[PDB]
């Protein structure tokens, strides 16, 4: 009780488009551990996505890792959304291959 | 490996 | 604490083939409570242990031994389809309280024993001997002795008591009883003891001496069909008197 | 150098649901080796670490007891808890412990750890000698005398001296080629305008997680206006970071990026 | 794991005790741990240690480097600390092996060995025979025949008198048995002190 999630979206490799990667969503920094996380493509929630197992920092923040294996491309839009106990409603993240 | 109580039964809190 | 882990009944004699139900109450601050199955000349076998409610290990345990704890956090431990092995020390123990957590609390026991029929069940004989002359000349000491026979099962807590006192020092009971018949099992068993006294103190006819053997039998429910008295757990005694001779 | 074996443990009770959620994770250093979830299919501890899955099904068989009693030994706790602080019978609750062993490099005991905190807040921790507690709380004050009473203090330290030093030294042996790794940081330099324009220091697929990354001008640093986002995992067991300026198109060439991490040989020094 | 340690051992009250107990494969989770249990008694903790030397206030614990040995010290024994002693080596389960079963016996040193006859009631079936005021050296054995009843050594302490004696009881129903006669299964002093 109770801190609102940080959330980074990036690849787990420099994205390069044919080739396949990761797509990670991290949000890390929140409390309680209940949280909603999906990955999107092109606004709609991906079905493989798997996560870490629920661990905590030394200020007993929670965080998880999110992600799922994609190949990107130019026209395709990734991003991920967060729900959570702090959150007025969903905070959606845009994945920008530059950060 | 993780904690256990070496032959009892562990603390309460 | 304050009060250690309990467990009811202190005994039990019962035909096999039945059930009973043995209690046991976890030391004062405890949530955890274990089993344990003492057979004779051997260690303690875990049954199993429980914490709050839940069960948490278990050991080689038949599944005709069933246990349980209550939101009082009390237990029971109900041995069913009982056979002449069941015979044994059961001990119940209490942790993760009070108790160090690399501790466990044991309980005072309850001891069953299995027969095959009730019969061979019987009561203590009790006999006080009277000190030596020999002795009392010799030493200035006088030592009594005391005799309880014949009795079945092995489970019997023999005190003395003087003038109207149970004592202690000067007084020493065999460890172990003796079997009245070797080999011939659901044998009679013996027991002796011994209180020492000084000679004044024996041949002063105002003193009292009373051998009191507690014996653990059947209950007031048990079928009892034959000719003898029921066996039923009891007191026996025998005493003498002080003799200035 | 030093290591460290942690276990991270995190208790959730709910409202009319049955039995709080368990969940352990174990650490060395910033490597996950075993988790275990009291939600699970079978609640069972998993290896998550190629070092740790030679060891035999006695290990995870123990280690999965030991999480299931500590599951039993959190709701309880979750119950007391509740009752210290007067809150309801239908609130959501968190409980979380936090303990392990620091050795050095001769991989004797260094320090030692075992706390814990409610609803996110410290509770009562084991102090550094390892023979008292400190309370965070009035509450955690009952915890701490019920604690002296049974003199726990004294069964932690038997642990954080004792199995935890030897498989951490066991875990550093058998995984020493990845625990004793130290893998330097790829680095590299992007800028785009706006367009002030901006100057993006990029660090990806190092171990461990530790690393130092700055913006200098001419030699002093710029603090100031360095967007730094935290250390990310990226999935593989590495770690990425990056740190930003925006600047304006001027002067671009002392603009410097100082990457400091232990498998660089010598500090980086990075320029578009 | 499991452990081997003594079946019995035998001591003299004011002496050190030292049980020695072997566990070769004791595993990293495990402690050493003892316990103590008087006869059909709940059994006791004694003490508990990992890789050190541990010392408490009933007994010491020695622990070599290996853990494949320890050792139970009981710094001054008295006639209190015969039981039966558990060494166990432990993780979650307590699991007692037979323990080594310690027997701590008096310094009888003004022995007087003699056997007496006691007669009631009434009178006198059986005739009881004592035997008694005999060292803890000698040992004391069962009878040839089975009609005939012997109890093993008993320590009494007349502690009004600050005096420890050892004793045993022989008796039958036979018109055959006597009380000179009664213990000459067992190695006797011929010190012994035959009255009548």
């Amino acid at each position: 009780i109770q801190r609102t999630p940080k959330i980074q979206v990036y690849s787990r490799h420099p994205a390069e488009n044919g080739k396949s990667n990761f797509l990670n969503c991290y949000v890390s920094g929140f409390h309680p551990s209940d949280i909603e996380v999906d990955l999107l493509k092109n606004g709609e929630r991906i079905e493989k996505v798997e996560h870490s197992d629920l661990s905590f920092s030394k200020d007993w923040s929670f965080y998880l890792l999110y992600y799922t294996e994609f190949t990107p491309t130019e026209k395709d839009e990734y991003a991920c959304r967060v729900n959570h106990v702090t959150l007025s409603q969903p905070k959606i993240v845009k994945w920008d291959r530059d950060m | 490996a993780p904690r256990g109580p070496h032959g009892g039964a562990a603390s309460g809190l | 604490m304050d009060s250690g882990v309990t467990q009811t009944p202190k005994h039990l004699i019962t035909a096999t083939g039945q059930r009973v139900t043995l209690r046991c109450s976890p030391r004062s601050g405890d949530l955890s409570v274990y089993w344990y199955q003492q057979s004779l000349d051997q260690g303690l076998q875990f049954l199993i242990q429980y914490y709050n409610g839940e069960e948490r290990a278990k050991g080689n345990i038949l599944e005709r031994f069933s246990a349980q704890q209550f939101p009082d956090l009390h237990s029971e431990l109900n041995l069913s389809s009982l056979e002449l092995g069941d015979s044994a020390l059961y001990f119940c123990a209490s942790s993760g309280g009070h108790t160090g957590s690399n501790e466990q609390f044991f309980g005072p026991g309850t001891r069953l024993t299995v027969l095959e029929d009730l019969k061979n069940v019987f009561p203590p004989e009790v006999a006080v001997f009277e000190p030596s002359e020999a002795e009392i000349s010799h030493t200035q000491k006088a030592t009594l002795v005391c005799l309880a026979t014949g009795f079945y099962p092995d489970h019997v807590e023999l005190s003395w008591w003087v003038n109207g006192k149970e004592v202690h020092s000067g007084v020493c009971t065999d460890p172990q009883p003796l079997k009245e018949q070797p080999a011939l099992n659901d044998s009679r068993y013996a027991l002796s003891s011994r209180l020492r006294v000084s000679a004044t103190f024996w041949q002063n006819p105002r003193n009292h001496f009373r051998c009191q053997v507690q014996f653990y039998g059947l209950s007031e429910n048990d079928e009892w069909t034959q000719d003898r008295a029921k066996p039923v757990t009891q007191i026996v005694s025998a005493e003498a008197w002080g003799r200035a001779d | 150098g030093s290591h460290s074996m942690r276990y991270f443990y995190t208790s959730v009770s709910r409202p009319g649901r049955g039995e709080p959620r368990f969940i352990s994770v174990g650490y060395v250093d910033d490597t996950q080796f075993v988790r275990f979830d009291s939600d699970a299919a079978s609640p069972r501890e998993e290896p998550r670490a190629p070092w740790i899955e030679q060891e035999g099904p006695e290990y995870w068989d123990r280690n999965t007891q030991i999480y299931k009693a500590q599951a039993q030994t959190d709701r309880e706790s979750l119950r007391n808890l509740r009752g210290y602080y007067n809150q309801s019978e239908a609130g959501s609750h968190t409980l979380q412990s936090m303990y392990g062993c620091d050795v050095g490099p001769d991989g004797r005991l260094l320090r030692g750890h075992d706390q814990y905190a409610y609803d996110g807040k410290d509770y009562i921790a084991l102090n550094e000698d390892l023979r008292s507690w400190t309370a965070a709380d009035t509450a955690a004050q009952i915890t701490q005398r019920k604690w002296e009473a049974a003199r726990e203090a004294e069964q932690r330290r038997a642990y954080l001296e004792g199995e935890c030093v030897e498989w951490l030294r066991r875990y550093l042996e058998n995984g020493k080629d990845k625990l004793e790794r130290a893998d330097p940081p790829k680095t590299h330099v992007t800028h785009h305008p706006i367009s002030e324009a901006t100057l993006r220091c990029w660090a990806l697929g190092f171990y461990p997680a530790e690393i130092t990354l700055t913006w200098q001008r001419d030699g002093e640093d710029q603090t100031q206006d360095t967007e730094l986002v935290e250390t990310r995992p990226a999935g593989d067991r590495t770690f990425q970071k990056w740190a930003a300026v925006v600047v304006p198109s001027g002067e671009e060439q002392r603009y410097t990026c100082h990457v400091q991490h232990e498998g660089l040989p010598k500090p980086l020094t990075l320029r578009w | 794991a499991k452990t081997t340690q003594p079946i019995s051992m035998d001591s003299y009250e004011g002496q050190e005790v030292n049980i020695t107990c072997s566990h070769n494969n004791i595993a990293t989770n495990d402690y050493i741990t003892w316990y103590q249990q008087f006869p059909s008694q709940g059994p006791r903790f004694i003490i508990q240690g990992y890789k050190t030397k541990v010392t408490n206030e009933v007994a010491s614990l020695f622990i070599p480097a290996d853990r494949k040995s320890s050792t139970l010290s009981l710094p001054r024994v008295s006639l209190s600390d015969t039981a039966v002693y558990y060494c166990l080596v432990v993780d979650q389960k307590l699991v007692f092996g037979t323990g080594t079963r310690l027997l701590v016996s008096p310094n009888i040193q003004n022995p007087d060995p003699a056997v007496y006859q006691l007669r009631d009631s009434k009178s006198s079936d059986k005739s009881v025979c004592l035997f008694t005021d005999f060292d803890s050296q000698t040992n004391v054995s069962q009878s040839k025949d089975s009609d005939v009843y012997i109890t093993d050594k008993c320590v009494l302490d007349m502690r009004s008198m600050d005096f420890k004696s050892n004793s045993a009881v022989a008796w039958s129903n036979k018109s055959d048995f006597a009380c000179a006669n009664a213990f000459n299964n067992s190695i006797i002093p011929e010190d012994t002190f035959f009255p009548s």
